[PDB]
């Protein structure tokens, strides 16, 4: 199961 | 940035026995960037039915892929893996040795 | 088996010529790949790569697809941001990589978590072991670190790594236990290759093993030897197992002094092989 909802942008 | 050239191993899934079906593998690793061209050859001719694994990478960020096809080794047929990458002037050909 | 991991790997490659970055995501439990996404594949879905994940229902696949597509868009943005941070031309292709995951230890509880990010194949930013602080490699990554600190990104990641990640790793380990919790000890043998009238090569083979972690060593009269040896990189067989070999050159007639020692999770005690066939 992935980390969500969405990684923070760099 | 870095360009790292691929390492190449050419080998069979199972111990090679002349006349018996098997799988021929070309494992390319340690490369960067990921764009790469890999063919398996039989007597110098490209094999069309070749498949490959999904792109992944190692602890040092370098990439690795397995290319493979079903084959039947014989005494006289020669197999090889041909690789092109930005780090190579010309494609690199590595002959399959059944003892390696 | 006695520690386990779940890891996700992501690669985005920009295409300055035309279109969006190439994006490839893969997930593993230990050394078993179980899901993929490829932005160039027709499905545009997260896809199964192991039989034991196929039983997850539609809500799972929808959620995992949504997450992975959002992630791809984030790397698309990142590739533009990074080109600006580094004052790079629009003309060249560049790469983002991310890996994150969690380990359970021998007690089946959380052991550690990690999250690492790279630009053009070099470290960029990484979560420290404490899951609270970041390591930034340079002043571009230091800009990201300040951003992520102010947005409490580490707290959100930590909750995942200690919670959901561990829980779902345990679920997969059980659902796939027939293979995931089976150790395949290496099938070992030795070959002998004359190099001259005076010397021979002994090659110690380890085949069809899982997991990939293995140690092959040679000893002469019971003492480790690395001179006159060669070891190949552990390699996939293509059926989910791995292969390796180690070789030593020896004086013809003295083969029996040499022993190959094989350590692997599937072996209760290390094996010792000796040329005396």
């Amino acid at each position: 199961r992935q980390w969500g909802p969405d990684p923070a942008a760099v | 940035m870095i360009q790292r050239t691929p390492k190449i191993q050419v080998y069979s899934r199972h111990p090679a026995e002349n006349g018996k079906s098997n799988f021929l593998n070309c494992y390319v690793s340690g490369f960067h960037p990921s764009d790469i061209e890999v063919d398996l050859l039989k007597n110098g001719e490209r094999i069309e039915k070749v498949e490959h694994s999904d792109l992944s990478f190692s602890k040092d960020w370098s990439f690795y892929l397995l290319y493979y096809t079903e084959f039947t080794p014989t005494e006289k047929d020669e197999y090889a893996c041909r690789v092109n990458h930005v780090t190579l002037s010309q494609p690199k050909i590595v002959k399959w040795d059944r003892d390696m | 088996m006695g520690s386990h991991s779940m890891r996700y790997f992501f690669t985005s490659v920009s295409r300055p010529g035309r279109g969006e970055p190439r994006f490839i995501a893969v997930g593993y439990v230990d050394d078993t790949q179980f899901v993929r996404f490829d932005s160039d594949a027709a499905s545009q879905r997260m896809e199964p790569r192991a039989p034991w994940i196929e039983q997850e229902g539609p809500e799972y696949w929808d959620g995992e697809t949504r997450k992975v597509k959002a992630h791809s868009q984030t790397h698309r943005v990142d590739l533009g941001t990074l080109r600006g941070y580094y004052n790079q031309s629009e003309a060249g292709s560049h790469t983002v990589q991310r890996m994150y995951g969690c380990d359970v230890g021998s007690d089946w509880r959380f052991l550690r978590g990690y999250h690492q990010y790279a630009y053009d194949g070099k470290d960029y930013i990484a979560l420290k072991e404490d899951l609270r602080s970041w390591t930034a490699a340079d002043m571009a990554a230091q800009t990201t670190k300040h951003k992520w600190e102010a947005a409490h990104v580490a707290e959100q990641l930590r909750a995942y790594l200690e919670g959901t990640c561990v829980e779902w790793l345990r679920r997969y380990l059980e659902n796939g236990k027939e293979t995931l919790q089976r150790t395949d000890a290496p099938k070992t043998h030795m070959t002998h290759h004359a190099v001259s009238d005076h010397e021979a090569t002994l090659r110690c083979w380890a085949l069809s093993f899982y997991p990939a972690e293995i140690t092959l060593t040679w000893q002469r009269d019971g003492e480790d030897q690395t001179q006159d040896t060669e070891l190949v990189e552990t390699r996939p067989a293509g059926d989910g197992t791995f292969q390796k070999w180690a070789a030593v050159v020896v004086p013809s007639g003295q083969e029996q002094r040499y022993t190959c020692h094989v350590q692997h999770e599937g072996l209760p005690k290390p094996l010792t092989l000796r040329w005396e066939p």
